[PDB]
Formats: C-alpha cells, structure tokens, sequence
C-alpha cells in the first residue's frame, strides 16, 4: 500500500527535496486517513495537463466550484484530486520555488483537503454535532461573527440559524470550509490566520491533529477488516440453522474459551433440535438407521425404514431395515426398539412446522384416539391418550412398498441404552473438526519427555525431536472401540463437551458420540454450511464448502491453531466413492518439484496396473531391456537429487549441483521419450515429469544468477559420450 | 496384509533393479531396491531380513521372499501421514514450502525459544536443493531418515 508514488526522479534533490519538504509538512496521519481511503498521491515531472497516466476522462469536471473561491482554468493547474472512488492526488513541479508567496502551496492543501473532507468528521459518521455545532460558530457562540474567508457567497446567509435546518443542502460548501481550514492550519505560512480570523475551527483542526486524524484512522482501519471479510452471519442468526440446541451451543461457548480451540459441527437436523433439548438420547455409531422428515416419527429413527426419508426405495428401505435388525442383534442390551411417545410440546411443534395436522377424534376397544394426519398416501397414523403412544397401518386401499399390509401397530423407534433405560434415538452432534490452539497441545505434552528433547545438541534433531512430539501428542489419531476413530486430546475434549451439556439440563447421556468427521475417511461427506463456535463464543456458519475452507485458512490454519484435514480428501473415498476437493499446499507446489525415486517408481507401478503394459516388458528385445535399464537411471538421478549428504555443501552450490542432477534426469527422460514404443499412456507421464524437472530447475536458477532459461541452457550440453567436463562447462554457463 | 497397490510398487521396483532378470536379487541389490522405494536400511540390518531365510543360493532373496519380508517394517509403520500433517502445520502460510521464518515461529508457540541463528541454521541443514526453503520432500527425509 505505498501511498506516495514518485513518478520521475529526473530532477536531482530539489524536485525530491521539495516533495519531501511538502510531505513532512502535512500530518503523518492526515496521510493515514488518505492511505486508508485507498488513496495514493502522485508526484510527477511536467505532465501538468491531461498528460498524466491517470488524468484522462473518468470523473473530471461536471459542476465548477474549484480553487478556494473560484477559477476553473485547468490548463493552468498542478494539483488535482481524482475525486471519485479511491482519492487520487496528483501533483508536479517545474523550477525551484513554492515559498515566497505560499498562495500556491495552499491549494495542494485544500486540493488535498477535498480528499478527507467529504468523508471526514464532516460527513462519513454524519455531520456529527461536533461539526454541526462548529458550523454554528457562524454568529451565535462567541463575539467572533467572522468567517469572511469561507462563507462569502454560500453563507453570507447570517439571517438563517444554521443547524439541521439546511446544512444537508450544501454539504460541499461546508467542505470548501473543511478544506480552506485544513489548508490554513497546515499551510507553511498562515497558521494563525485560522487562529485569529477563526474562533474555533483552529481549535478544531487542532483537536484534529490532537487526535481527530488518528480517530478516523481507526474507524476506517477497523472497518478496513470488518468490511471486506468473509460473509458468515454470526450471532443467533446462524445458531438458528445450526440446528444445535441454543442452551447447548451457549453451553459449548464456555469450553472453546477455556481450552482455546475452535469447534466446528455439521448440521444438526431441525426436526431433532428440540428432541435433543427434550431429553432424547443421540444416535451413536452402533446405529446405521435413516432419520425421517414427516409424520410423528419425524426426527426419530423408525425401526420401520419405509417411515424415514427413503419412502419407496424398495432396496435402501429393504436393506435399510436389515441394518437396524443387526444394529440390535449385534449390540443388544444397548440398542433396541421402544414405542413412539410424542410428548406435549413435540406436537404443537410438528404443528406450525407443517409435519402434522391434529383434528378429528375416535374410539377403539375403549380408549381415546385423536387422530394424526399427514398427506403420506399409504400410511395413516393415530396417537393414544392414556399414554400418548402412536400407531399406524396400511391405508385401507394400498400396500407396503416392500410387500406388507398391516393394521394399527405401535410405532417403534431405535433407542440405545442410557443408565438401564432404552431412550429413543435422534441426531447427534458430529463435530466437523476440533481446532485446538497450537499453544494448547504444548500443555498436552508431559514436561519430562519435552525437556528430554530440547536438551539436545544436534539442532536439526532438535526439530525432528520436536515435530515427532507435535505429532505424538497432537496429530495422532488411534482408532477406538466406542468413540469412533479419534485423537487423544480429541477424546478428553469430547468428554468435556458432554459433561458440559449435562451439567446444564440434558438427560440422554452424551450428545457428541464419535470423532471429528475429518477422520470419516471411510464415507466422507461434504456440507455447504458449517457451524463454528470460535475460541471466544462468536457463533458462525459458513455457506460454501469453500467459505468454510477459506474461513479455516484465514483464522485457523494461518493463525496458530492446529488443524488437519480429511485424509480421504482429494483422493477417492472407498466407502462412498466420493471425490471431495480441499486445497492442499503440498499439492499446490508439486508443479515445481523434482519427484522422488519412489514417487516415480510409484507412478509407473500405477499405470502398469491399468493399461496392463509396463514401461518395460519381460522379453529379450535388447531394445526393451534398453528401456528398462534406462528408468533404472532416471530412478537414480532422481534419487541422487535428494541426497541427504547435500548439506556439507553451500547454498549456491546445493542449487547448482542439483540443477544438474535435475538436468541429468530431464535428459535420460527426453532419452526414452524418443526410444521405442512405450505406450502413449507412459508417453504423457514422462511428458509431465519433464515440465516438473523444468519448472524445478527454472526455480533453483531464478534463485541465483537469473537470465538463463532452462530450454537454452539445455541445448548447450554435450550429453554424448563423456559427462566429465560437461559440468565444468555448466559452471561458467551461469557466470 | 499389504494392499495390492502395496505390491505393484514393491514389485515394479523389485524388478527394475534386477539386472540378470530372473526373479531373485543379490544382497547389494536388495539394498538398492529399498532405498529407491524411499526406505534406506542400515549396512547390517539388511541381513537379519534376508539372512533369516536362506533357501536360495545362500545370499539371494526371490520375490515371494521379498514381498513376505515387507511386514517386519510396514504393516507396523503407518506414520507417513502423521508426518505429512506435521508439515502443513509448519507450512504456516499455504506456500507448500517451509521457511526459517515459520519454523522459528511455530517453534516458539509449542513453547520453545530458538535463536534467529539456529534457525537460519536448521532450515539449511534440512535443505538439500539449496533453495533456502524446505519443501515436503526434504521435510520428509529430515524426519524419517535416521
Ligand atoms: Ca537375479
Ligand atoms: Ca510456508
Ligand atoms: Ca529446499
Ligand atoms: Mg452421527
């Protein structure tokens, strides 16, 4: 954000030693008010006229009211403000004076003033009473009804009490006022003419330098960030689509702060928000049942699958039930089915939400049934009175997608064990990721082991010794019997999230069951929206799989918090064969990296398995073996690049010595790329490996003596029979 | 229980270094087969693996000998990733490259005082291609290499 661009350094000092002499005059912060509104100041040679590379038709002169009082002869000017968006101040000088009659340097002041002015204390916040009352020093405050220096034509209107009764009108007039006032106080000569012919405006521009300028230099600075930021709808505005339970989230708001770690959750279905507040235990890992979104069952995991979202899918609903049955047969005593009992609230809720219509009543065998309505067209539902259970049956004129037709049965849902009681199951809180503060993990490590690592000689090992620690205690994710696959602190954190929401008012055990979906390598999933309880309460909900990814890059990754992203990201997730994209730096800078021995051998290995033809076949063609032996060489040159003993050398060296190992390889590649018939599948790979080497070398080069382009430098090599003097050449080739 | 992918490589590389193309490799050779594949065992731990099963020319290990000898250190070692995450960690800016700047930085946060000398120092001895900065590749080595 360089604010002062000096065009021509043509003239020696004098030009310079005249511009500076000008800038040291203007307040170091009137600038910051300027270099904040996005402005820049241009000091050029003799461009004077429309000759400036920025003075061309854009937003020039529409209505005249220029220089202090008036004039307008453009061709006779040196100072100008490109008035419209980002204030552009452009000025110049010719031959050596400015003082004597500073009646000239006083415009580079107002001419400037018209920068901050209109957005100064005189209008941005609005014409704040501070100035609304400073404009009244017209003829009411002190016996100084003197302003024959800013209010001649547009304010010889003494017979008009100037308050909120017309000031809105000529805002610009009170600008020529904030300007020619700025110009005097800061003018290099007439500073007291604003202290004599003005009663307060001096005391104003003064308070201004006192601090006024540092003020807006902070409300513009603050708005600087808050303005262009990343949309997020914080506050209870998001906590609303977060699905989480307010008393809970608000409860969670305490831990983040305590341990200092972001907390991100996926979306907790609304039709479960309140079931959770109710007291309905959550769906752990043991159950692979499908939620539902219609009827009494809504938000519950019906043991009947043709009563959950998948209404019709004769297979997912088929193989759907099949899942609960085992969910029970496998984990019995903990997982089972209990009849649907919609309490009081729950109803008035599935009411104005639109899931159910409570109307007509009826009698059967002796009890009362209000009946429950829902446009589902193959199922009818009804709820008891004694004990508000619920029941359904196949409408008198239809069948069950699978092939069933039953009459009124109590609706069973899945329920786990909770202190010897089968409580109905609903949506849980699946954390999307826990972001502890790097500083926190330090607390995780046990002093003994950490101290034993810093008390080391080898500085390089003092790192390996450290990172392994940072991995050991803060990145490692072991699998677990119960809580899914997760970290170690991740667990504790995970207990403190429940013991947090239970020392409040929950009676369904724990509500966060498994680990951070960033470990759901198996069946990873992508959710546009993401709720995030900042390390200090601030509720937030991204909107894009990016905004999320962007939000995390901004104030998480690049901000000292330790975060790791889903292994299965960028690769194909087996479980669901899903491709989920996520900016990976290492991959961002692959384009320019000579690949490894193994990363190469690896890639072949991969294409072998596909077109079932390797780089080299198993035969006698001394042509084939030629190729085989040949990779064995690229598989060296590359290996030879990353040689650990490369340290006993020195930077400038390292680069070179490798720029060669590199070339050496780019060669043997170009070599085979010309040989026999290597399937066009490998053709490309190699085609790709080249660009790497290339980019990779162009780099090592534009690090030291840069001008020589790879391509060229190449030509110049004798890769014929001898390789000895070759390198010797290479040397000078770069001097 | 090496995945097939964990085989194609293990062979695609077991052969590439098999001159007299039969199906067994010399001692000196096995060493080479392992380096290339990232790994790089010691001068005498290269025996205990082969030395333990001499049903061949007493000093030659076939492929079913090699593939079934990649567990002694493999089905155990699942650390590659731990390490690739401990990278993006240091890589504090998103440049895919580390730098004394960030090393020292993150070094302190984990509670450790590094001297602006012994950092423009680590970085160095970690850098192999002299580009002043450590990329994943060398980061890997420094860490794993013993
Ligand atoms: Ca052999
Ligand atoms: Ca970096
Ligand atoms: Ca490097
Ligand atoms: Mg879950």
């Amino acid at each position: 954000n360089n604010l002062v661009k000096t065009e021509f350094t043509n003239e020696t000092l004098d030009k310079i030693q005249q511009t500076q002499d000008l800038l040291k005059k203007i307040p170091k912060d009137v600038l910051e008010i300027y270099s904040e509104l996005g402005g820049e100041i241009y000091f050029t040679d003799i461009d004077l006229v429309e000759h400036k590379e920025l003075q061309d038709l854009s937003e020039e002169e529409k209505n005249s009211m220029n220089s202090r009082g008036e004039k307008v002869p453009f061709a006779s000017r040196f100072v100008f403000e490109k008035k419209r968006e980002t204030p552009k101040l452009i000025i110049n000088i010719k031959d050596y004076a400015i003082n004597s009659e500073q009646s000239k340097e006083v415009y580079y002041e107002i001419g400037k003033g018209i920068s901050l002015d209109i957005i100064s204390k005189d209008k941005s916040l609005d014409p704040e009473f501070l100035n609304l009352i400073k404009s009244l020093s017209d003829d009411s405050d002190s016996s100084d009804l003197l302003f024959s220096q800013k209010f001649k034509e547009k304010l010889e209107l003494n017979n008009k009490s100037i308050d909120i009764n017309f000031i809105k009108e000529n805002l610009t007039e009170f600008q020529h006022a904030f300007s020619l006032a700025f110009s005097y106080y800061f003018a290099p000569d007439h500073r007291t003419v604003l202290e004599l012919y003005a009663p307060d405006m001096f005391e104003y521009m003064n308070k201004l330098e006192k601090g006024g300028f540092e003020k807006i230099s902070e409300s513009l600075k603050k708005e600087g960030v808050e303005k262009d930021r990343i949309d997020v709808l914080k506050g209870e505005k998001a906590l609303k689509a977060s699905g989480l339970v307010p008393e809970h989230a608000d409860a969670f708001k305490k831990i983040a702060r305590e341990l200092n770690t972001y907390i991100l959750f996926r979306p907790v279905n609304k039709l479960a928000t309140n079931l959770i507040k109710s007291g309905v235990a959550t769906k752990g890992l043991n159950v692979h049942g499908k939620s539902s979104d219609w009827g009494p069952v809504a938000g519950y995991i019906p043991f009947d699958q043709d009563l959950s979202k998948k209404h019709g899918q004769q297979l997912a609903v088929e193989k759907g039930n099949l899942e609960n049955k085992k969910s029970i047969t496998e984990h019995e005593g903990e997982i089972g089915k209990i009849p649907l009992k919609l309490d009081h609230l729950r109803i008035e809720e599935l009411k104005e939400n639109g899931i159910i219509l409570k109307g007509k009543k009826e009698i059967d065998n002796g009890k009362k049934y209000y009946l429950l309505e829902s446009n589902n067209q193959v199922y009818e539902f009804r709820i008891s009175d004694e004990n508000n259970e619920v029941q359904y049956k196949t409408k008198e004129g239809k069948i069950t997608v699978l092939g069933e037709k039953f009459n009124w049965r109590n609706i069973e849902v899945m329920a786990k064990n909770v202190e010897g009681v089968l409580k109905p199951l609903t949506a849980d809180y699946d954390l999307f990721a826990l972001a502890p503060s790097l500083t926190e993990i330090k607390k995780q490590i046990p002093q003994k082991e950490w101290d034993k690592v810093v008390n080391t000689p080898n500085s390089l090992e003092k790192q390996k010794g450290v990172t392994n620690l940072l991995i050991k205690y803060g990145i490692e994710r072991k699998p677990d019997s119960t809580k899914g696959t997760l970290s170690n602190w991740q667990k504790q954190m995970l207990d403190r999230l429940n013991e947090a929401v239970k020392y409040t008012g929950y009676t369904g055990g724990d509500v966060v069951n498994h680990g951070t979906e960033q470990d759901n390598e198996e069946f990873p999933e992508k959710d546009n929206e993401i709720f995030i309880i900042n390390p200090e309460g601030e509720f937030i909900l991204t909107k894009n799989w990016e905004m999320t990814g962007r939000f995390i890059e901004k104030n998480i990754t690049g901000k000292d918090y330790l975060y790791y992203f889903n292994r299965s990201y960028n690769k194909i997730a087996p479980g669901n064969k899903a491709y989920i994209e996520w900016t990976d730096p290492i991959t961002k800078a692959k384009i320019n990296t000579i690949p490894t021995s193994a990363e190469f051998i690896k890639n072949l290995s991969s294409i072998r398995r596909s077109s079932n033809v390797g780089v080299y076949k198993d035969s006698g063609d001394k042509d084939e073996f030629a190729k085989k032996e040949s990779v064995k060489k690229i598989a060296g040159y590359l290996s030879d690049y990353y040689n650990s003993a490369n340290h006993i050398f020195s930077q400038e060296k390292k680069r070179k010595i490798s720029i060669f190992r590199g070339i050496q390889a780019y060669n043997e590649i170009e070599n085979v790329l010309k040989s026999k018939q290597i399937a066009p599948e490998y053709k490309n790979y190699f085609q790709y490996l080249k660009e790497r080497i290339t980019n990779q070398v162009q780099l090592l080069l534009t690090h030291q003596k840069s001008n020589i382009e790879f391509k060229l430098l190449y030509k110049q090599l004798n890769f014929t029979e001898n390789e000895t003097d070759n390198f010797e050449v290479f040397q000078k080739i770069i001097d | 229980a090496a995945t097939e992918e964990q085989i194609a490589e293990f062979k695609e590389a077991f052969s590439l270094f098999d001159k007299d193309g039969d199906g067994t490799i010399t001692t000196k050779e096995l060493g080479t087969v392992m380096r290339s594949l990232g790994q790089n065992p010691t001068e005498a731990e290269l025996q205990d693996m082969i030395n333990e099963v001499d049903a061949d020319g007493n000093g030659t290990i076939d492929f079913p000998e090699f593939l079934t000898m990649m567990a002694r250190k493999m089905k155990d070692t699942d650390s590659e990733e731990e390490i690739r995450e401990a990278f993006r960690v240091f890589d504090k800016d998103g440049n895919g490259y580390i730098s004394a700047a960030e090393l020292r930085h993150v070094m302190t946060n984990l509670g450790e005082k590094l001297t602006d000398e012994e950092v423009d120092e680590m970085i160095r001895e970690a850098d192999i291609d002299g580009d002043g900065q450590v990329n994943y590749e060398e980061f890997v080595q420094m860490m794993t290499a013993k």
